[PDB]
């Protein structure tokens, strides 16, 4: 069940 | 191939097995030594204290010590107990491409880039005797597995055979005197009389990259750069080229005998490994890596195992499926043993050959359902290709003679599974996944299409269990239909208890305890492979992993009964004792 | 500096291997049974002791008879843990002491693997050996253990002090 | 008691009978490994091999012993937790025995395993924070529901007491019987990672009134290893219940 998200929430998220 | 084991590293130089342990050690291209188990799937130790690349290693034998040599000129002795290097032996002036422990004497068998082959004592330290005579880069050396030889593979074209039977002599006579032999310097510039070339090897076109005796006839095999495995028989006068098996594309790295079989094992830095049929020189199987070459092979001393280095790590494997072909009923164990079906009745131990089976299937056995009542045998034979998949009917002879077992013609027809389902009829799998009935002369009388069906199994007269991805149901035959089902991804045995009150669903990690109504009464979640087992006369199942004999009760409680050294297929418990049949196809007893 | 031979002898899993070691190269060697001799030069008080380690194995103990010719001192290993074998190893002392080769030839018995807890001491040894029947022969018996080193250099010196005084 | 800690190890058929004593401390546990010696036979060199699987370390090998016949030894051993991750403790004790060709130098242990709940304590947030923490939370595991419970209520109450995390949602939002229900939990582990569950559960009213709980709870934490080990907790609570 493990899955990596890949959402532009997420990477704006990682960028901040 | 069958993959057991696979490892993730730098590049992979050196391959040994412990002769006991499920262990092998690994030498990588960044200096490290690993220490795996194969087994459990586990590094159980790091040996990093060399300077660059190491290319030899080898276990002793019986005592708790390793060997390793490398680019740094250096040949270090190891305690694996202790976990340290013990000594460092020097005197080597270039690369380490090969170690290897001795049999029987304490003797190191080096062969180096420095032209030289060097023969050292562990015991004293010491180097014993230097073979001289090659031109280029020594890349093997191994002694002889029975005789007092060495053969060598070298850069020069060229493999020698060197008598050492000098150096025994010498070393092992209790009347040397002490002769105060501090002759340090005396490197003779002619070589020393307690080693001499025998034979030398010449044939191949480019630099020879690995040398090796056959375990037990007067045989060797050489790999080279010319991309050919060779084939040399030699006698006490003369050695000769046998013949040469092609097919490689790049440099032979190494080449090895089969140590049970006539099969010779070659891997290439064209990514491949190639299995050869030694009598017809033919390439049997090749496997291919899509993106990492081959650089060491080793095969198991004891087992069926080979190991393989290339650029990415290891892969351990096995050629061949070695799980024994068998059917109990009753006080009899029917099972197949190379080309004769043998019978052992478990009262009174006696084993025989009951008849001889067709010649010609490439495939061992791989499934076996015995009829008491018409004494008839199905054997399925599953091809590389599962369409290709046959199965054999065959009707045991009352009269066997076990001296000469009478060969019956069985009928052979497509089918990726047959099992019996009634005193005169038996079900079929065929390639299309549909289900066919047939009678005692193989003629269809029913076809049943059956959805998702990958393995069929028996479940008593008429019923049948199905096999989808991720479930079993049991099937009715002349209903043709579903009668039950359980959740139960990839079941590759199903066992019965005797009274068929209860069933093992048997997976490769899981074990699944149901009643006759396919009701789960218990789960069982190994992390080792499951293997085999059988129900005890007291309704305990009784199981096989790799490492122990375990107990599983309907209630859910299960345990450790054993350890186990090598893996077993238990076939029947009663009382104290396992009846089972090894990975040789012996009948073995366990209490 | 005086030369001296010694045969070294005794049964197998004695330590006679790891004795010879011990004082050539001040480590401890694990040694397989010796299948063979080994020949090793040790020098204690200016006097060279070129000493044979002969193998004790029951197929080599008929060859130990090839050794004796000029042997000055002779070496008999004891495992003094293993109590089943002492009466064979009193037979095989007993016969080789019988030889007329070995007339002359000062003995030192090791009583070896003294570390174990079940080690017979050094008199107990001297008693089942019968080392006090010998008439006419010097002897010497020392406890050791080939492991830590301990009474190795005590025996050499007694030999270096026998072997002395016998010009 | 002592007793409710006592793991049995080895099988009264095996040579070397073993149990051991396991102790959670807060970063540490400690094993008292219990050895007796079931054989005639002086067992040389007797000694217990650790092997550790997540974030665990074994702080110091044991050292070997020396076991006579039918003769008993405990041996204790530490491993360090160094992160909130399920950890296996692998072992097997293996011994010479002096003169006899004994086949057998090995006895397989069985699998010691830690539980992630003595590192979770309950945690609370906002709805604001937790829907922030949600959004920016980088690994996720989405656990299927699959449980014998017929009520989600009862199902939610057993996830709560099996994970030790807090519901957030506020038992008006949890009143009703609709059929529907989900939740936010909470918690966070003693070294201060923080772990988000979304529980999304249904109750299958085609499948009739004596129908299980079915559907998914979602975990999200900032390590893979938080997720990972929350996920197969709360499938390995799922299935204890489902007997």
């Amino acid at each position: 069940g493990l899955v990596q998200r890949r959402t532009e929430a997420s990477r704006n998220a990682a960028d901040k | 191939m069958l993959t057991k084991f696979e490892t993730k590293s730098a590049r992979v130089k050196g391959l040994s097995f412990h002769p006991k342990r499920p262990w092998i050690l690994t030498s990588l291209h960044n200096g490290v030594i690993q220490l795996w188990d194969y087994r459990m799937c586990t590094l159980i130790d790091k040996f990093d204290e060399h300077d660059g690349p190491v290319r030899g290693i080898d276990f002793h034998k019986q005592q708790p010590l390793f060997v390793s040599g490398g680019d740094d000129y250096k040949i270090k002795v190891w305690n694996y107990k202790l976990r340290r290097c013990l000594f460092t032996l020097l005197g080597h002036l270039d690369y380490i491409r090969t170690t290897f422990f001795h049999h029987e004497y304490p003797w190191i068998l080096s062969a180096s880039d420095d032209q030289t082959i060097r023969v050292w004592n562990w015991q004293s330290r010491t180097c014993v005797c230097v073979l001289t005579g090659h031109n280029h880069y020594v890349m093997c050396a191994q002694f002889h597995p029975s005789e007092d030889l060495v053969v060598s593979a070298s850069l020069d074209q060229t493999v020698r055979v060197w008598d050492i039977s000098g150096l025994r002599k010498k070393n092992l006579s209790p009347g040397a005197v002490e002769s105060d032999v501090r002759g340090i310097t005396g490197v003779d510039l002619f070589g020393t009389t307690d080693a001499v070339v025998k034979h030398v090897l010449e044939g191949h076109d480019r630099g020879v990259n690995w040398a090796a005796f056959h375990p037990t006839m007067p045989l060797i095999v050489s790999g080279a750069d010319d991309r050919q495995v060779k084939i040399w028989r030699m006698n006490e006068s003369k050695a000769w080229e046998v013949d040469t098996c092609r097919g490689h594309y790049n440099n032979v790295s190494c080449a090895v005998f089969h140590p049970r079989q006539e099969l010779i094992l070659s891997n290439s830095e064209d990514k491949s490994i190639r299995v050869w049929d030694m009598s017809k020189r033919t390439g049997v199987q090749t496997f291919r890596r899509d993106h990492d070459r081959f650089w060491v092979l080793a095969a198991h001393p004891n087992l069926n195992l080979f190991a393989a280095g290339h650029d990415g790590g290891m892969i351990v494997f096995k050629l061949e499926r070695e799980r024994p072909a068998y059917a109990v009923h009753g006080n009899m164990l029917h099972y197949v043993k190379d080309r004769f079906l043998r019978q052992l009745d478990f009262n009174s131990s006696k084993d025989v050959a009951v008849m001889q089976l067709r010649s010609g299937s490439k495939f061992p056995v791989f499934n076996m359902s015995y009829n008491p009542a018409e004494n008839a045998v199905l054997l399925c034979t599953r091809a590389s290709n599962l369409e290709n998949s046959t199965y054999d009917l065959y009707t045991i002879p009352k009269d066997a003679d076990s001296q000469n077992p009478d060969a019956p013609e069985g009928k052979r027809s497509s089918g990726l599974t047959a099992v019996w389902v009634a005193r005169n009829r038996f079900a079929v799998l065929d390639r299309m996944h549909s289900l066919l009935i047939k009678n005692l002369k193989n003629e269809i009388t029913k076809k049943i299409q059956v959805p998702n069906c990958d393995e069929i199994f028996y479940a008593g007269t008429g019923n049948l269990l199905l096999r989808d991805a991720d479930s079993i149901t049991l099937f009715d035959v002349q209903q043709k239909r579903t009668l039950a089902s359980v959740k139960i991804s990839k079941v590759k045995y199903v066992i019965w208890s005797a009274d068929m009150s209860h069933v093992a669903l048997l997976a490769k990690h899981a074990i699944v305890i149901c009643n006759r109504k396919l009701d789960a009464l218990c789960n069982i979640h190994e992390n080792i492979r499951v293997k085999s087992g059988a129900w005890d006369e007291s309704g305990v199942f009784i199981y096989t992993t790799s490492n122990h004999i375990k107990y599983a009760v309907t209630t859910g409680d299960h345990g450790i009964i054993r350890t186990l050294d090598l893996p077993i297929y238990v076939t029947r418990v009663k009382g104290n004792n396992v009846y089972c049949l090894d990975r040789e196809c012996r009948p073995r007893v366990l209490t | 500096k005086k030369e001296m031979r010694i045969l070294m002898v005794g049964l197998d899993a004695a330590g006679k291997t790891t004795i010879l070691y011990k004082l050539k190269l001040g480590e401890i060697v694990t040694t397989i049974p010796t299948i063979g001799f080994n020949v090793e030069t040790v020098e204690y008080k200016n006097i060279s002791f070129t000493v044979w380690d002969v193998g004790g194995q029951d197929k080599i103990r008929p060859l130990w008879r090839h050794y004796f010719q000029n042997t000055q001192g002779l070496i008999f290993v004891v495992d003094s843990n293993d109590r089943e074998r002492v009466n064979e190893a009193r037979e095989e002392l007993m016969r080789m002491l019988a030889e007329d080769e070995l007339r002359d030839a000062v003995l030192l018995v090791f009583a070896n693997k003294q570390d174990l807890p079940n080690a017979m001491n050094a008199a107990e040894i001297t008693d089942k050996l019968g080392l006090h029947s010998l008439r006419h022969r010097n002897w010497y018996i020392q406890a050791t253990c080939a492991t830590s080193g301990d009474g190795l250099y005590e025996g050499l010196d007694w030999l270096s002090n026998q072997l002395r005084n016998q010009k | 008691s002592k007793l409710n800690k006592v793991t049995q190890l080895t099988g009264f058929s095996d040579p070397v009978y073993a149990e051991a004593y396991v102790h959670v401390n807060q970063y540490d546990i400690v094993l008292d490994v219990l050895v007796v010696n079931q054989t005639s036979d002086t067992l040389q060199n007797c000694t217990l091999e650790l092997a550790t699987l997540g974030d665990l370390k074994l702080v110091e090998k044991p050292s070997p012993l020396t076991l006579a016949p039918h003769d008993f030894a405990n041996i204790k051993a530490n491993v360090k937790v160094a992160s909130t991750e399920n950890g296996i403790i692998f072992g097997n004790i293996v011994y010479d025995v002096s003169g006899a060709a004994s086949d057998r130098n090995c006895v397989v242990l069985s699998d010691i395993h830690i539980d992630i709940m003595d590192y979770i304590q309950p945690a609370t947030c906002t709805d604001a924070e937790f829907r922030q923490m949600w959004a920016e939370f980088e690994w996720e595991n989405k656990v299927t529901v699959n449980t014998n419970m017929t009520d989600l209520n009862d199902y939610l109450q057993h996830i709560l007491k099996s994970t030790n995390m807090k519901c957030l949602t506020p038992e008006k939002a949890l009143s009703g019987y609709c059929g529907f229900m989900a939740a936010n939990l909470y918690a966070r582990s003693i070294f201060g990672e923080d772990a988000l569950a979304n529980v999304s559960i249904e109750k299958p009213v085609h499948q009739g009134p004596d129908a299980a709980v079915t559907g998914h709870i979602r975990i999200r934490a900032k390590s893979q290893g938080m997720a990972l080990s929350l996920g197969d907790k709360i499938n390995l609570s799922q299935k204890k219940t489902s007997l």
